[PDB]
């Protein structure tokens, strides 16, 4: 069961059926913790069949905490990765270290406490170490498995680098950090576009190039809304051209990403044609209220209280130009068109 | 016995036994000087609280004759070293404040036992404390 | 109505129900003539326990979870004129109150043992020095040598 | 001049109880995978018969029996059943349709779980007036004269449970989590469904924990700024949560790692003493049991301050269960009284058992015998009319297992005169328990018989002293029973048989030990 | 003639309930408690042999620090000094310490570090502040701890010893902490006290605080003065004081804060525990006035016990309830109070207070949950309350149902307290 | 996303990028991928529609096509199945 789900989670199965994949992952955590292995190291005393079995459970546990992280929503409450330590064969543990560093970065999204500078610097030193480790993986060009291996390692370490320098740009605004964000975005583009010129077009179907491109094109659109720059505009044109040329096997999620990029493009026009107000310390603008409500609508949709009220029986739930522009833009480009 | 609950609660047990030691010294001084008469000799004397003569001048004259008229007719001559005498008269001013507080507490104890004598007139003893402090 | 406290020898003591619900164990046992065995208690000790409950039917005891009202409560005049008995039968009354979960009998019947452990003569603390072993004879020699100088 | 081995043998009982009577007897399902079948043509023609066997008026008689006699079981989970008569009406309306919504199939699964509870808790005299013996035997093809009291009500209970599970599996209930899954499992957990399938119940309980924690509700107190529908929704959710912790603790073991119960009732924690004592009183009496049964597998003594605190909360819940309402005109009040009094008698017995084992306090053996007689007096009292089915709740099977195993273990080594009469009384009681427990009752009788034959082996072989520790065949047999069931509750062997082509590879007393293990094997209690 | 072996053969529950009522008074030379020495029309006054001169010359200057307090009636002292040779070696006393440590510090309270006879030995004080038992730490680990800690290592560690400055002089605080520094015994102590009978702390308090980080087993801190409460354990609005304060790493360690004897905790506007973000319990021991609307109550604490107070305001829950169901206070008291006494209200007596309750029939089950949400909004997740000796609560006392059940609130000395309504 | 007349100050940008660190989660992480807005009165589910569907999709894939699929996985997907199933040459059997 655990092996079949870890094969299925290398596709877009955990995004076409997210609640079913979360229940399958809860069953996989239940089936994995059933065996009660607290140490995945080959001990000398045991049977050398049981040592191979514990090596197998180590390399399955790495992929299982990877798929545990990649579904860390509010519709998946039971965690496996809490029983692992943190950083603050020999190539599968590399993906584990990079995904754990990505988790240590992206855990600061939903919480309000901004991370320290020493934490991001320690992540930066470890990032440079694993960048040297990924750049040292030798590969045969005729052996396509090792090429796809190096692509996965290099794309994951570039995604972690981009998220680290995005957190530098956001949480502290360190001098000469926007250049590093643009640099690693161009690295991601130069990785994905390279696969069209080597007849290995299926490399761009792995689900990390949907997640990463979603984060990158949404952040570059959101930054081109407010702070204009010519390099950011050329980067946004490159992101839009790349988003139009991602493979068709993503299907609905690709078209919803194109819709989200188009909506954040129209929001720039709305920011331009409407003048910013103030209140001395507080600032008012329709773009600000629309971006408030885009979070509020989806927090209302991921509120499972209404399904609880429908499940408990006969309980039926009984629930200037500023507001005009906001309601017309929400009627025209609704945020609930990215849902399924 | 209405006020005895907030009278024990005003002090620690340690401070209450220190204060009882100090006014036991005071009542011994009053019996050897016969300010209050002893009931009998070669018996456990049990003087009441109703008729205990307490005033400002009696407390201060006790303080004279015990604490600050340091006669000691065989051991007066141990006041030579300046650091030892500094520690010793720091002990004198500490026991001065403690005996003034203990006899103030004895006055507060005797006023509820129907003794109209124990009025301390505390500015007198505050002037004495400020004098020795100066 | 009435309950029956069967003792450890075999006798039957008919007690009134409101009196015998002083025992927490019997008052919980009644939630099913209602007999109940009390196995480790002789007939005289159970008679003393029932006489205690017969007197203290009407009295009011602390809330079994106190620091002040349970430790610093004095014993009653009847409770001190009631336990002037043999010492072993006093401990058997305490065992009977610890079986039947009668907490105020385990309160007033056991502050007497506290008043007997303290308030005893310091000569027979020196006499009862190693009645239970508790020390090596080398340490006993060292302890008796340390306070040899006084007496 | 006495028996000196006895303290470090009662400390061994604290491990033998967990690895036999808790894990080995109720929560062990030794399954091979190259022999077990797997099909969707066998069950889809069998559960079709078990759903066509019930009729409309028979189902309403089951629901009337639930409304009149089982209010201490469903009311925590599903609320009052007068809202559920409409769901039975809508199930018999929507019986002939061919497009079923998932919001209909969850209510179908919930009312089939309610029907399973009604079949499991019904007396045979009321069961024979409702159903018919002969179509069931003309279908199943077995011994014809096998009337309901002779071991057939258990079969229909298990098959109604399996039909409720089949209607859950038609919901795609992993892809559509909803609170009716949690309610259906909390109805099914009052039967022997958590012991007929101890690996399916753990996975359904993991799905119920995933379904509950999907809602992200931690504080069940209705806030000031809530919808007045949402307030009653969170109150009912809190009742479901504490019922789920109650039915979640009872399945703890090595085959159930993901636990929901995280709080403490004495002395971090998250979610306790915020909720009004209405039917969390069933939880509070089990957390007070969790604080005793967490020292079975653990190898350290419980501190005596903890045992005194547990004794004080026992007295408090005695006076709280005697503070309940005397609704004698509703028959479910006596059953709720029996549940919340039998639980406190069970926790009292376990408390003074741990006093006897770990510390040997004042008359603790007599307190163990006294609360064993209180358990007997609660079960024998139910052999009257109108309350005969009270001895079918699984807590009496758990408690009688623990008590008769401890008294049979203690009769071996301590020649006592009250323990002997107590053991004769519990043997008479175990041979008079309801037959709807099925194979677990026969395995409990077998375990008591094995401990009695082990007593006969204790008197036979003379005890071999060695100065520092003792030696006896009985000791080695009791050592080996735990080792056999720990070998059976280790899923590493099925893992080696599962990863692929991997193959698993690893005097005077020994003869008597191997003859006793060959004649009276411990593997008979697994099945 | 008392028999020790016959006492030590009966089992340990009875021995607990012996040494629970024998409070700490192991001696027969106890001082009279300070309730008869004031309730008297008499003053016990002194008025000396060949042997007693030897004891008062040779034994007494070793113990002249903690026992010069009892110079009134020195028959107490020349009765004491014959206990002082043998009482610490007694089998009853050592059995009391065995069943204390085996029940985790419950029976007799708070062994104390001291420095007498040049050793840095432990000490036990009774409620009358008299030493009775003094053990050096090798002897205490040898013949009481190791007599009950045979083989389980969760009971060898002894971490319940208090420290208790104001017992002893600040030079002796310095010497005691120096000898405690040269050994690895900071994990041995379990709680500290504070004395000192604007920000001008004493020398002993600074010496205690500057080594308080080194404990790593510290809980249960306590102070004893209103002119010292505001200086280290209240927040007071101070946010930057590097020296002389109490070292934020060790604010996380403690479990409770005891407040011994004061007048008011809200001398300023707000008596806030904004820090101490990890304490679970708080005991107000003899504070005269407290205002429950003036404490900030940290993010997860459980018990607020309080005793011997003179005036309580309350959390003024009633003024927020009367906004909800929208009545006047007289109409509320006349109509919406039921005073139910079913069986659990009559379990714990409270024969002086009259326990009241709202209506199940005149409130429609929602605005009933809102009236309960008011109470749980004003408590902010506490459970244990334990009102001992009190007087004259100003507001009416409002306790929720889930907390008034299971005996989690408990009014003990009910004399002037009355009319606790339960919602 | 902020912390009367018009202005040109830039206090909106530092609180606005911190608002991006919430918007990115609730839109591009949770809302776009991990949110499936379901409805249970409208969803059909049984075991008559999908059983013959699975029969058809297993009878569709012939025998020798599966070995070409497995050869493609062995030659061109080595960084995916090795974390889960190890070696796929053991899976030809
Ligand atoms: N005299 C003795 N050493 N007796 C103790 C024997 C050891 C044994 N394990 C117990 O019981
Ligand atoms: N359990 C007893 C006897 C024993 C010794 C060694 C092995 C097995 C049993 C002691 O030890
Ligand atoms: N239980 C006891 O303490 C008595 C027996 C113990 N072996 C001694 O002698
Ligand atoms: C049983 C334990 N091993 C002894 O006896
Ligand atoms: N644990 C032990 O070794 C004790 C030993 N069984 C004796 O008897
Ligand atoms: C306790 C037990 O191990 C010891 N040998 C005696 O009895
Ligand atoms: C010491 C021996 O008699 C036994 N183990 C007891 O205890």
């Amino acid at each position: 069961l655990v092996q079949a789900y870890l094969i299925l989670a290398t596709t877009t199965f955990p995004y076409d059926e997210p609640l079913l994949a979360n229940s399958l992952l809860t069953q996989c955590i239940h089936t994995f913790k059933n065996f009660h292995v607290d140490d995945f190291r080959p001990l000398l005393n045991d049977d050398p069949v049981e040592s191979i079995a514990k090596v197998t459970l180590g390399r399955i546990f790495y992929r299982l905490c990877g798929c545990d992280y990649l579904q860390s929503g509010p519709r998946k409450p039971i965690a496996l990765h809490t029983e692992v330590s943190s950083l603050l064969n020999s190539t599968e543990v590399l993906y584990w270290k990079i995904i754990s560093l990505d988790r240590d970065l992206d855990q600061y999204l939903n919480k309000s406490s901004k991370p320290p500078l020493k934490t991001l610097d320690a992540i930066r030193r470890e990032l440079d170490i694993f960048q040297y480790k990924v750049d040292s993986l030798e590969e045969d060009f005729r052996s396509n498995n090792s090429r796809f291996q190096k692509f996965i390692a290099l794309f994951q370490i570039s995604t972690v680098s981009w998220k680290l320098f995005k957190m530098y740009l956001i949480y502290y605004d360190t001098a000469d950090s926007l250049l590093k964000v643009i640099h690693y975005s161009k690295v991601i583009i130069s990785l994905i576009v390279n696969n069209f010129h080597a007849k290995s077009e299926f490399f761009n179907r792995h689900p990390m190039v949907m997640q990463t491109i979603t984060r990158v094109v949404s952040f570059i659109s959101f930054y081109q809304i407010f702070v204009e720059s010519a390099a950011v505009k050329q980067l946004l044109v490159d992101l839009t051209e790349l988003t139009a040329n991602l493979p068709t096997i993503f299907g609905s999620k690709l078209d919803k990403l194109v819709y989200l990029t188009e909506r954040l493009s129209k929001l720039k026009l709305l920011w331009d044609k409407v003048q910013l107000l103030d209140s001395g310390d507080s600032f008012y603008h329709p773009v600000f209220k629309i971006l408030q409500n885009d979070i509020k609508i989806i927090e209302l949709k991921n509120d499972e209280m209404f399904s609880l009220i429908k499940g408990l029986g006969s309980l039926v739930p009984l629930n200037s130009d500023f507001r005009t522009i906001v309601e017309e833009f929400q009627s025209e480009y609704n945020i609930s068109d990215i849902l399924s | 016995e209405d006020r005895f609950q907030e009278l024990v609660d005003s002090l620690k047990p340690r401070t209450a036994h220190q204060y009882k030691t100090y006014y036991t010294k005071y009542i011994q001084w009053c019996q050897l000087n016969q300010i209050i008469p002893t009931p009998e000799d070669n018996s456990v004397n049990s003087v009441p609280y109703k008729d205990l003569p307490i005033s400002a001048e009696l407390i201060h004259w006790f303080l004279l004759d015990t604490l600050i008229t340091d006669d000691k007719p065989g051991e007066k001559r141990e006041e030579t070293e300046d650091l030892d005498e500094e520690e010793e008269n720091s002990f004198k001013i500490a026991t001065l404040k403690k005996i003034i507080g203990s006899l103030n507490f004895l006055s507060k104890l005797c006023k509820v036992h129907e003794n109209p004598n124990a009025n301390i007139d505390t500015k007198y003893l505050e002037s004495v404390t400020k004098l020795h402090t100066h | 109505s009435n309950v029956v406290l069967v003792s450890g020898e075999g006798e039957r003591f008919t007690v009134d129900k409101k009196i015998a619900e002083r025992s927490l164990l019997l008052k919980n046992y009644l939630n099913d003539e209602i007999v109940m065995p009390v196995p480790n208690v002789r007939s005289s000790v159970l008679q003393k326990v029932i006489e205690w409950a017969e007197h203290h039917r009407d009295s009011n005891f602390p809330d079994e979870d106190d620091d002040d009202s349970r430790k610093s409560a004095p014993v009653d005049s009847w409770d001190r004129e009631f336990l002037k008995v043999d010492q072993e039968m006093l401990y058997e009354i305490i065992l009977a109150a610890n079986y039947l979960n009668i907490k105020p009998l385990l309160d007033a019947g056991c502050k007497v043992v506290a008043e007997m452990i303290r308030g005893r003569s310091p000569e027979e603390i020196r006499r009862t020095f190693n009645i239970v072993n508790d020390f090596t004879p080398e340490e006993e020699a060292a302890i008796r040598r340390e306070n040899e100088w006084a007496e | 001049s006495s028996k000196e081995y006895l303290p470090d043998l009662l400390l061994f009982w604290q491990n033998y109880e967990y690895w036999i009577t808790n894990i080995g007897l109720y929560k062990t399902k030794q399954r091979d995978l190259t022999r077990t079948p797997a099909n969707l043509d066998t069950d889809t023609e069998e559960c079709m018969f078990w759903m066509n066997y019930l009729q409309k008026d028979q189902s309403f008689q089951l629901m009337n029996f639930a409304m009149e006699n089982l209010g201490a079981l469903y009311f925590g989970s599903i609320g009052d059943i007068s809202e559920l008569y409409l769901r039975v009406e809508q199930y018999w309306d929507r019986r002939a349709d061919k497009n079923h919504s998932v919001d209909g199939k969850y209510w179908d699964a919930l009312i089939w779980s309610v029907f399973t509870m009604c079949i499991y808790y019904m007396p045979v005299e009321k069961l024979a007036e409702i159903f018919s013996v002969y179509p069931l035997h003309e279908y199943l093809g077995s011994n014809k004269r096998l009337n309901w009291e002779d071991g057939m009500q258990l079969v229909m209970c298990q098959n109604f449970a399996r039909c409720s599970l089949f209607q859950l599996k038609q919901c795609d209930f992993m892809a559509h989590p909803d609170i009716r899954l949690v309610q259906a499992y909390l109805i099914l957990a009052t039967t022997t469904f958590p012991y007929d399938e101890p690996l399916l119940a753990n996975s359904l309980l993991t799905q119920c924990i995933h379904t509950f924690k999907n809602f992200h509700v931690d504080d069940f107190r209705p806030l000031l700024n809530d919808d007045p529908v949402e307030s009653i929704a969170k109150v009912t959710l809190g009742r479901i949560f504490y019922r789920l912790c109650g039915c979640d603790y009872l399945q703890s073991g090595p085959r159930k790692p993901i636990a929901l119960h995280t709080e403490v009732s004495s002395l971090n924690v998250d979610v306790y003493r915020e909720e009004n004592s209405t039917e969390v009183l069933y939880w509070k009496i089990i957390s007070l049991d969790r604080d005793l049964d967490q020292y079975l597998n653990k190898s350290s003594k419980p501190p005596l301050k903890t045992l005194d605190a547990i004794r004080r909360e026992l007295d408090i819940f005695q006076y709280k269960v005697d503070s309940l309402e005397e609704d004698f005109r509703s028959n479910n009040s006596r059953f709720q009284k029996f549940i919340a009094l039998f639980q406190i008698s069970t926790v009292s017995w376990k408390l003074f058992k741990m006093y006897l084992i770990y510390y040997d306090t004042a008359d603790s053996l007599l307190k163990v015998i006294h609360y064993s007689k209180v358990i007997i007096s609660l079960i024998v009292n139910n052999f009257h009319a109108k309350s005969e089915f009270f001895n079918r709740h699984p807590m009496v099977m758990q408690t009688i297992t623990r008590v008769v195993s401890f008294i049979s273990f203690y009769q071996i080594f301590v020649e006592s005169a009250a323990v002997k009469q107590l053991l004769v009384d519990l043997t008479e009681l175990t041979a008079n328990l309801p037959t709807i427990f099925g194979s677990k009752l026969d395995k409990l009788v077998y375990l008591t018989e094995r401990l009695s034959k082990l007593k006969l082996l204790w008197d036979k072989v003379q005890l071999l002293d060695s100065g520092d520790s003792f030696y006896h065949p009985v000791f080695k047999i009791l050592q080996n029973d735990i080792k056999i069931i720990e070998l059976k509750n280790d899923e590493m062997f099925s893992l080696i048989k599962g990863l692929g082509s991997l193959v698993p590879l690893n005097s005077d007393f020994r003869t008597i030990v191997e003859e006793f293990q060959s004649e009276y094997n411990i593997s008979d209690i697994l099945s | 003639s008392f028999n020790p072996v016959r006492f030590l053969e009966l089992p340990i529950d009875i021995r607990k309930e012996v040494y629970f009522h024998l409070d700490g008074n192991f001696c027969g030379a106890h001082p009279y408690p300070i309730d008869i020495l004031y309730k008297s029309n008499d003053v016990e006054l002194p008025g000396r042999s060949k042997r007693s001169k030897k004891l008062l010359r040779y034994m007494y200057p070793v113990f002249a620090t903690y026992l010069n307090i009892f110079e009134y009636s020195p028959q107490l002292i020349e009765k004491w000094l014959e206990y002082a040779f043998w009482l610490r070696y007694d089998c009853l006393v050592l059995d009391c310490f065995k069943v204390n440590h085996l029940y985790d510090g419950t029976l007799i309270d708070a062994l104390e570090w001291t420095y007498l006879d040049n050793e840095l030995r432990l000490a036990y004080f009774n409620k009358a502040s008299m030493l009775e038992v003094w053990y050096t730490f090798k002897e205490y680990k040898k013949w009481v701890i190791d007599s009950v800690a045979f083989d389980e290592l969760d009971l060898l560690n002894v971490s319940n010893i208090q420290f208790n400055i104001d017992n002893l002089t600040p030079q002796l605080v310095d010497k005691c902490l120096s000898i405690l520094e040269q050994k690895d015994l900071f994990a041995t102590i379990g709680e500290v006290q504070f004395g000192q009978d604007n920000q001008l702390t004493s020398i002993s308090v600074i010496r205690t605080i500057r080594s308080m980080e080194s404990m790593k087993s510290l809980r249960k801190i306590t102070v004893r003065g209103e002119k010292l409460y505001e200086l280290l354990i209240n927040f007071h609005g101070f946010r930057d004081n590097p020296g002389k304060t109490i070292s934020y790493i060790v604010k996380r360690r403690i479990n409770e804060i005891r407040l011994s004897r004061m007048n008011q905790i809200s001398r300023t506007g707000l008596a806030d525990f904004t820090r101490w973000d990890n304490l679970q319990k708080l005991v107000l021991s003899r504070v005269a006035y407290i205002d429950l609307n003036s404490i900030v109550f940290p993010k997860n604490f459980k018990s607020l016990t309080m005793k011997r107070v003179s005036k309580i305001k309350w959390w003024n829950i009633e003024e927020n309830i009367l906004k909800e169901l929208k009545v006047d206070k007289r109409t509320f008291k006349s109509l919406y109070i039921k005073e139910d006494d079913s069986k659990f209200t009559k379990f714990f007596n409270l024969r002086h207070t009259r326990i009241k309750e709202l209506d199940k029939s005149e409130i429609n089950q929602i605005t009933y949950l809102r009236c309960q949400a008011i109470v749980w909004l004003s408590f902010r997740t506490l459970n244990h309350i334990k009102l001992q000796n009190v007087s004259e609560v100003f507001n009416n006392i409002i306790v929720p149902r889930a907390l008034f059940d299971s005996k989690r609130v408990e009014i003990y000395r009910c004399e002037k307290i009355s009319q606790v309504l339960v919602i | 996303m902020f912390n009367i007349t018009a202005s040109s100050s830039k206090e909106y940008l530092p609180d606005l990028l911190l608002f991006w660190q919430n918007y990115e989660y609730w839109i591009t992480n949770i809302g776009l991928y991990k949110t499936k807005q379901r409805d249970l009165t409208r969803t059909p589910a049984n075991l008559d529609t999908d059983t013959e569907e699975c029969m058809f999709w297993m009878n569709y894939l012939q025998k020798d096509q599966s070995f070409q699929l497995m050869n493609f996985a062995m030659e061109n997907l080595g960084a995916l199945y090795f974390g889960s199933i190890g070696d796929i040459s053991e899976l030809y059997l």
